[PDB]
């Protein structure tokens, strides 16, 4: 129907054209008949009939008289909904300035007439005159005259000049401007100017003038002469229960405007003193600005209930505004909500749905089927049968829900796994039964959590639920590629208990034909779960090439291990089961099954694993008791020793040998050591036991303590919690941050006393409040990332670029932080991977590095590779498939139409709550910094070189001595400037000292061309450069934190990409969160979207103008095709907020935040929105140009092409 | 709570909210982000429009 | 330095000095001096006196209101009849003097100023006053328009020379025709238009019988008198602005803001000044306070509610509030409507109607519960909507009745469609249903009744019975 949305100024003729009448009175409704008045705010002649196909006087009261305007009353006989569309207008007695175009800094009016805002308000508030027409007089346009001066110069000259006061004067000045002449004047002066500040001033003014002349708008339209009036049903006056009436504040604001307008019209007939008329004009202006935007001008007007009246800008903007409350999110039908219980009998694709909920949600479907198969003649028959709850209704409900998927959601929806599709199973009850293996994706625990259920209606939605959102498809985490359905808690505990090994268990040394006879022996009480036996195992291996090799052997195992092997699918080695199975082991089992067998086998295996784990955890009988918390006897003696030594050091302090700070520090150290030793003793006592073996001696065995089994299996608990239960609680922190000297020498078994509990509360409160605030901080970060990266969709297959990024293993000392296999798994090769020391092509270009090629690279010892990345792609909009590579959630190449930006934003934002020289290897030494490389050719140590045992190329043996998380990420993504940044060498050249000017110092550099560049350095700066040294570009002059803007300007795109990726991944890896770097690179690509033109060239670009980089690239390609001088640009790093607010679409920018500024700028510039991204199509209800809708939009892009 | 079709708001013409009003569940911004990440254009259009 | 219009307005009215008794006397004297200059200007018009004379002729016949004619008598129908007969006689002496003895003769001027003195002792109602001023104003504006059109056409010095006496005389036209300057050719052409223009002057002059000089002098005297009066009134109100704000201070927080009250009180001052009398010897503040009171009260009754309550109902509500006040304070509890009706001497039903009449509408943004994200306007239904079940029922009934009517012979089916309006814009009575083929009433009725009992037959009505 429509392809674009245009925005611009509203002329008085246009506002009159929108209107169906003029509102003349502040009347709303009658106090007896409750009918609208003529010429009021609810007039039926202006806005439409109150009743469908009726008129106020009631003469024409049927559809026979449709479209006939009644002569007695004037009401058109039509539908009532026209009262939601028809507008009105008010003809203002005096012109009024628009508040948005005046007080939204920078002032468009003030910028246009080149006068300060205070001057314009002084004219508007009726304090000073302004000359409109100077005439044949020394006076100039726009110069102020006070009342006295106006009188003297009126006596001096008379009618030669014209001076006015108020909004009328501003209107005449705006209408008298000759925009092209002013534009030429600014162009010439800019051609002959030197100051940079005046350059910026005239650049903005010229941009505004050019925008006005191009958009077709007229400046005088910023002063309103006719005011539009909103349709009544959007500001309703409705009867409430009990006879009370409810109204919108817009009614009060409009009534004030109309009253003051009528009073002004009356005062201009009963000719009145100029002071009174001036005051009334002031009233009219204040009322109009209050109606448009309350609180911007000054004191916000309040109602009879003493809170500010809500204006139109408040309707439009904010968290409660129409964009975010009703357009980007909605309440939906066919939805329900209930508490969630656990269904251990369910399959991965099934969810338990209560019968009453299904009856309510699927009611139209039930009606349809009852009408179709004939038990209901009409729709009220079906409704009555459903209400009476007959049996056949239940069979019909079963048949409708037979294979109709439903969508389950849990708030907060941190990532796309928070909504998934399941096949419903009707259950008796009122609670939704949820499969345990999906809880980790939902972050759902059964302590009162509630879930929402949605019913997809159309066939397309059903097939999207079955194919995309179904639980069996989403088993890999899109953030990292790891399985997200890994078992936890009782499943892990059962698989651990069944796979443990006991000495001298019943049935030891027995020979079993296979897993079946192990099961038979366990069920017949011949052998225990933990008996060491020999079992015949038939094992089939599926190789990388697909070879299936089957072979049988006798293996020394445990009965439980064979019984578990019974459910392991064919194609997997038996070594994966022949061990005690913790959480890591089960995760490895599932990951290997997915890597070597596929998806269906993986889901069946996961279901069987969870069933078996539950069964054998129930059979184990694991329980917690007070005797399971064994307190080591060494704790009391260690506490006594620490206390005695603390007495000794107190004595030393009393002698003056040591100071107070030293005493504090070493007391902290001794208590920390005591805590560590008590924890070690408790672990050693808890983790072992002595048993009698078959031959009769004593043997050491791993303990079967319930708490130890709980901690070691990885089900619940870690060493810290057992330390708190059976060891020592340790040092705790005072609320300011300081650490109290005396620790809590008690655990939770003997219990704390009053003061120990008080110190515990000190930190407990801090933790809870920190979580409460950090949740909101992370949510706001995730929002910001989503709006910056929302437009990134895979739009192509190959972009045909040769650029790429260089990837090497991460080294932050003497050990590798992460191998290159992890960094390269799933990325496409950009430059051919030659074997080191050879010219053979091991890996061709445009190849996806899967597991097998990763193993090849690991075997051939490759250090540095080149791969395509999102930042280096050349696609005009979005990215291509090769530059992104594998999509982690699916395991194959990324498909066309995937919203990679939203995935990246969700992946980064989800873990936000969890957020807060001696050589050690043998090899050679290389100097660049210091690098120690193994004999295989891999760089394994990277060390700094401050301004050495071995020189360059000298071999070094082992041991030789050559000689705050979330705020950081948020600050990094907005590209903040550090408080004290590093001073960096602007240009490559020879350093030289300069005149130490008072206040702060200056330095100079001589370039290769002999030009001298001056630098402004503060006094307190430990300069590193020395005179006579040729420092390269990118060198550090003053040490300190590095600003990403400087890195981009002086080093390049790759440098800033690497910097951002490394720091954010340092923060994430500190807390043990694994996120792939392609998401971060998508965000960084969205940071690099604007360029400032330095050389204007011949293209329609002004110097120093920040424009979009893709537009410049397209223009430069066109100009190169035309053989004309292309533009020279510098690229800018923009923060996620500033990049989001500077999008080409003003709909997305207005829906993000700062709605007033975006709307004002777009209206002045006459912007046009093409609805190219996701948010715009979400607002207008269209299909998003991503995923299933992608093709659709492409078709339109063909139709507009033809 | 469950609802197929019920009352609607006066101005926004959207389903009400709450059990007392027989309202509907809210499909907020994060849900729309999840549907966009999946690629379910038609389900999202269903939730927004019909 | 400030943004509140309140403080700027006080800055504006504080620059006017406060007046004393003698200041009020002097300003009133200036006002009346302007008023009687205007009245003397009106009196020097040949048609003005006949209008007053015929008005007196009608009122003296006991057919018109006496107040509408005159409002007072200046003293330095017991008396009105004698004064109007004396005025008639003095006017007749003027009429005799007008042209028989000569316009420049001493009789025509002496009787003229004596008629002026007689008319100065009259206080007319402002309505017909402004009517006469409007008539003279319209004539004078028309002569300005004609003169400016003539000047635009001709464009000089010759007209300036002959403007004093020959502005409208044909001697100017004859001399222009005789002139032979190089630019007179086109002017001579324009003379044709000017001829019509001067023709359009002629009746006006014989309507006035004053040529051009006399009407110009009358207009100048009128203008200077009105300007003097306006300046005096403006000074007076600029003085009393402070009394306006003082009195309007007492009616705040009643639905209208302070500045609206100030402006209404300002209108009250203008109306009070327009009808002030300093013969009565009272000060201006006493009279002005009453009018400003009226302004504030009328405005606050007419514009302080979203739903207007008429003025009489406003006083009813206020006096009910006061009586319930006194009863509550006299007995000690809220007075029941029966006792209130007894004290008001009004029926209890009227008391209940007044009590329930209209409390001010609540806002659709009132926070409900301890949430800044909750408003009352998010819980308001749309009761005008049609349930989708009823829409499906309407469609199903349409299909069912289509089938049942198709189970009929075409003639009766079409007759029923026309009589009930099925698939048709309008419903039709027996007349135009007959107009289909044969225009007969009872046959149409009997056909429709036969069709009705035929459809009532249990064999073809089960599909329709399900819609009950
Ligand atoms: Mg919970
Ligand atoms: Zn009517
Ligand atoms: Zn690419």
């Amino acid at each position: 129907e429509f392809d674009a949305i245009k925005i611009g100024l509203a002329s008085p003729d246009m506002i009159r054209s929108w209107s169906f009448g003029e509102v003349k009175k502040p009347e709303t409704i009658n106090y007896r008949t409750f009918k609208p008045e003529r010429d009021g705010l609810f007039c039926a002649r202006i806005f439409g009939p109150v009743k469908d196909y009726e008129c106020l006087c009631g003469k024409y009261k049927r559809l026979k008289h449709r479209g006939v305007i009644c002569e007695k009353c004037g009401v058109e006989v039509t539908q009532t909904k026209v009262r939601r569309d028809r507008m009105g207008h008010i003809e203002l007695a005096s012109p009024v300035a628009h508040i948005w175009f005046l007080k939204s800094l920078p002032s468009r009016i003030g910028l246009l007439m080149d006068m300060p805002l205070r001057d314009i308000e002084r004219v508007l508030y009726f304090e000073m005159y302004v000359v409109t027409e100077p005439g044949m007089t020394d006076l100039e346009r726009g110069q102020m005259l006070t009342e006295e001066e106006y009188l003297d110069r009126l006596e001096e000259w008379g009618d030669e000049f014209t001076a006015k006061m108020g909004a009328e004067a501003i209107k005449d000045l705006l209408a008298s401007m000759d925009l092209p002449a002013e534009a030429e004047q600014m162009r010439e002066e800019l051609d002959t100017t030197n100051s940079e500040t005046k350059r910026k001033k005239l650049t903005k003014r010229l941009k505004l003038v050019e925008a006005f002349v191009a958009s077709g708008n007229k400046p005088e339209w910023m002063i309103l002469t006719v005011l539009p009036v909103l349709p009544p049903d959007l500001r309703p006056l409705v009867p409430l229960d009990g006879g009370r009436f409810a109204t919108s504040d817009l009614n009060d604001l409009y009534r004030r405007v109309i009253n003051r307008n009528n009073r002004l019209k009356r005062l201009l007939e009963l000719a009145a003193p100029d002071i009174i008329v001036r005051n009334e004009k002031r009233m009219l202006q204040e009322s109009v600005d209050a109606l448009l935007d309350n609180g911007r001008r000054g004191r916000a007007i309040t109602g009879s209930n003493k809170r500010p009246l809500k204006s139109l800008a408040d309707m439009i903007k904010g968290k409660q505004g129409r964009f975010r409350q009703n357009l980007l999110g909605k309440r939906v039908d066919y939805s329900g909500r209930s508490v969630i219980t656990v269904g251990p009998y369910l399959r991965l694709h099934q969810c338990g749905l209560p019968k009453k909920m299904a009856l309510e949600l699927f009611k139209p479907f039930i009606y349809s089927k009852l009408e179709t198969r004939g038990l209901a003649t009409t729709i009220k028959a079906a409704k009555k049968m459903v209400e009476r709850e007959e049996a056949v209704v239940w069979d019909i409900l079963d048949e409708v829900i037979r294979e109709h998927p439903v969508l389950l959601n849990r708030a907060p929806t941190l990532h796309r796994l928070g909504i998934q599709a399941f096949e419903p199973v009707l259950i008796e009850g009122k609670a939704i039964q949820l499969h345990p293996l999906v809880c980790a994706a939902y972050n759902a625990d059964f302590d009162g959590d509630q879930m929402a259920v949605h019913v997809p209606l159309t066939l397309e939605a059903q097939l999207e639920a079955r194919t995309l959102m179904m639980s069996t498809n989403n088993i890999l985490s899109p953030a990292s590629g790891d399985p997200i359905i890994v078992p936890s808690q009782d499943v892990v505990l059962g698989l651990y208990y069944m796979t443990r090994e006991k000495i001298n268990a019943k049935g030891e040394g027995m020979y079993l034909t296979g897993p079946a006879e192990a099961e038979k022996a366990y069920r017949t009480k011949t052998a225990e779960l933990h008996a060491r036996v020999k079992v015949r195992i038939t094992e089939t291996i599926k190789h990388e090439n697909g070879k299936l090799t089957t072979e049988t052997k006798m293996i020394d195992t445990t009965v439980g291990r064979a019984m578990l092997w019974q459910i392991v699918p064919k194609g997997l080695p038996y070594s994966l089961v022949n061990q005690k199975l913790g959480k890591k082991q089960i995760s490895n089992l599932l990951n290997e099954a997915y890597r070597k067998l596929g998806l269906k086998d993986t889901v069946i295996f996961a279901d069987q694993i969870m069933y078996t784990g539950f069964a054998y955890a129930a059979l184990s009988g694991v329980s917690v008791g007070i005797d399971d918390m064994v307190v080591p006897a060494a704790k009391y003696t260690e506490i006594a020793e620490a206390e005695e030594e603390v007495r000794e050091i107190q004595e030393q302090f009393q002698s003056g040998l040591v100071t107070a700070g030293e005493r504090y520090n070493k007391v902290i150290d001794i208590w920390a050591s005591t805590n560590d030793r008590v924890a070690k003793a408790m672990m050693e006592n808890l983790s072992s036991e002595q048993v009698i073996n078959r031959q009769g001696e004593q043997e050491k065995q791993e303990s079967f303590n319930s708490i130890y089994m709980m901690a070691d299996s990885g089900a619940r608990g870690s060493a810290a919690q057992i330390r708190q239960l059976a060891g020592m609680r340790g040092l705790m922190a005072r609320p300011d941050g300081s650490i109290i000297e005396t620790p809590i020498t008690a655990n939770f078994k003997e219990g704390l006393n009053v003061l120990q509990y008080f110190i515990s509360t000190h930190g407990a409160r801090k933790g809870l409040a920190d979580t409460a605030l950090k949740t909101a901080n992370s949510g706001y970060l995730t929002r910001r990332l989503v709006d910056v990266a929302q437009d990134v969709v895979v739009t192509e297959h190959d972009c045909g670029t040769l650029e790429g990024v260089v990837m090497t293993p991460h080294i932050e000392g003497g050990d590798v932080k992460v191998a290159l296999t992890e960094l390269a798994l799933g990325r496409v090769v950009s430059e051919d991977i030659l074997k080191p020391g050879t010219d053979e092509v091991l890996i061709p270009r445009n190849t996806l590095l899967d597991e097998k090629w990763c193993k090849v690279i690991n075997d051939n010892s490759v250090d540095q590779i080149k791969v395509r990345s999102v930042v280096t792609c050349d696609s005009d909009f979005g990215c291509c498939a090769q530059c992104y590579g594998r999509d982690l959630a699916r395991g194959h190449l990324v498909n066309q139409g995937e919203a990679v930006g939203v995935i990246a934003a969700q992946s980064i934002g989800e873990p936000g709550t969890q957020l807060t020289i001696q050589a050690k290897n043998n090899g050679s030494v290389k100097l660049h910094e210091l690098t120690i490389i193994d004999e295989f050719g891999r760089t394994k140590e990277k060390h700094k070189l401050p301004y050495l045992s071995k020189a360059d190329g000298d071999a070094v043996a082992a041991g030789e001595t050559v000689a705050g998380g979330l705020p950081r990420v948020a600050d990094l993504f907005e590209a903040r400037k550090p408080k004290e940044p590093a001073i960096l060498a602007e240009h490559s050249g020879t350093v030289s000292f300069g005149k130490e000017t008072k206040g702060k110092r200056r330095l100079i550099i001589t370039r290769d061309s002999g030009d001298t560049y001056e630098e402004m350095i503060p006094k307190h700066r430990q300069l590193n450069v020395f005179e006579g040294e040729r420092i390269e570009r990118g060198d550090v002059i003053a040490d300190g934190p590095e600003s990403p803007h400087d890195i981009l300007r002086l080093r390049g795109i790759h440098a800033v990409t690497t910097y951002i990726a490394n720091e954010v991944q340092e923060v994430y890896r500190l807390q043990g969160v694994k996120i792939n770097d392609k998401h971060i690179e998508t965000i960084v690509r969205q940071m690099l979207r604007k360029c400032t033109i330095t050389f204007a060239g011949d293209s329609e670009f002004l110097p120093g103008e920040t424009v979009e980089y893709s537009q410049v690239k397209i223009a430069n390609r066109k100009l190169v095709e035309e053989g004309k001088e292309p533009a020279r640009f510098e690229r800018e790093l923009l923060g996620i907020t500033k990049a989001s607010l500077a999008t080409e679409s003003f709909i997305s920018a207005a829906s993000f935040q700062e709605t007033t500024r975006v709307l004002t700028e777009a209206a002045v510039s006459g912007k046009r929105d093409d609805l190219r991204g996701l948010k715009e199509n979400v607002i207008v209800g269209r299909l998003i140009p991503a995923g299933t809708g992608f093709a659709y939009h492409q078709d339109r892009q063909a139709k507009r092409a033809q | 709570h469950a609802r197929s079709t019920g009352s609607y708001s006066l101005v926004t013409q959207q389903p009400l909210g709450g059990k007392a009003q027989f309202g509907g569940q809210r499909f907020g911004e994060m849900e729309v982000w999840a549907l966009e990440a999946y690629g379910a254009a038609y389900t999202l259009q269903e939730m927004l429009t019909v | 330095r400030t943004t509140d219009p309140v403080r700027m307005y006080m800055r504006e009215m504080g620059t006017v000095e406060l007046l004393t008794r003698e200041g009020e006397i002097d300003i009133a004297k200036r006002i009346e001096d302007g008023i009687n200059q205007v009245q003397s200007a009106i009196a020097e018009y040949p048609g003005t006196i006949p209008y007053i004379l015929e008005q007196f002729d009608r009122v003296q016949a006991e057919e018109l209101r006496l107040t509408d004619l005159i409002s007072g008598f200046v003293d330095p129908p017991e008396l009105a009849r004698e004064k109007f007969n004396e005025l008639r006689g003095k006017f007749q002496n003027l009429q005799l003097a007008v042209n028989e003895f000569g316009r420049d003769s001493h009789q025509a001027s002496e009787a003229s100023d004596l008629v002026l003195d007689i008319f100065r002792e009259f206080r007319l109602t402002p309505k017909q006053f402004d009517h006469l001023v409007e008539t003279l104003r319209t004539s004078m504006d028309r002569v300005r328009t004609q003169e400016r059109l003539v000047m635009k056409a001709v464009v000089k010095k010759s007209f300036i020379a002959l403007f004093t006496g020959n502005e409208s005389n044909e001697e100017w036209l004859d001399k222009v025709l005789a002139s032979d300057k190089p630019y007179v050719a086109k002017v001579r052409e324009q003379e044709e238009e000017i001829r019509r223009s001067i023709q359009k002057l002629q009746m006006i002059e014989q309507e006035t019988s004053l040529s051009v000089e006399r009407i110009k002098d009358i207009s100048h005297r009128m203008s200077i008198g009105e300007a003097k009066a306006r300046r005096a009134k403006k000074e007076m109100v600029e003085a009393n602005l402070r009394l306006v704000i003082s009195i309007a201070k007492k009616y705040t927080n009643r639905g209208l803001q302070f500045l609206d009250l100030i402006q209404e009180g300002n209108i009250g001052l203008m109306k009070a000044v327009d009808k002030f009398e300093y013969r009565r010897g009272y000060k201006f503040s006493t009279y002005a306070t009453w009018w400003i009171r009226q302004a504030i009260t009328r405005s606050i009754a007419d514009q302080a509610r979203t739903i207007r309550i008429p003025v009489h109902m406003i006083e009813t509500i206020n006096k009910l509030n006061r009586i319930s006040r006194q009863m509550l304070q006299e007995m000690g509890r809220e007075p029941l409507p029966e006792e209130l009706a007894e004290r008001m001497q009004m029926p209890e039903d009227k008391i209940r109607k007044v009590l329930k009449i209209a409390k001010e509408p609540i806002s659709m943004e009132t926070p409900i519960g301890d949430d800044e994200d909750s408003h009352l306007g998010d819980f308001i239904e749309d009761t005008t909507l049609e349930l989708p079940l009823d829409s499906a029922t309407a469609t199903s009934l349409k299909a069912a009745t289509r089938d049942v009517l198709a189970g009929l012979t075409p003639r009766e089916a079409k007759v029923l469609r026309m009589r009930f309006g099925i698939d048709m814009n309008t419903d039709h009575t027996l007349e135009e249903v007959g107009k289909q083929f044969d225009v007969t009433r009872e046959r149409i009725r009997q056909i429709e009744a036969k069709a009705l009992r035929k459809l009532r037959h249990p064999s073809r009505s089960e599909v329709l019975r399900s819609f009950l």
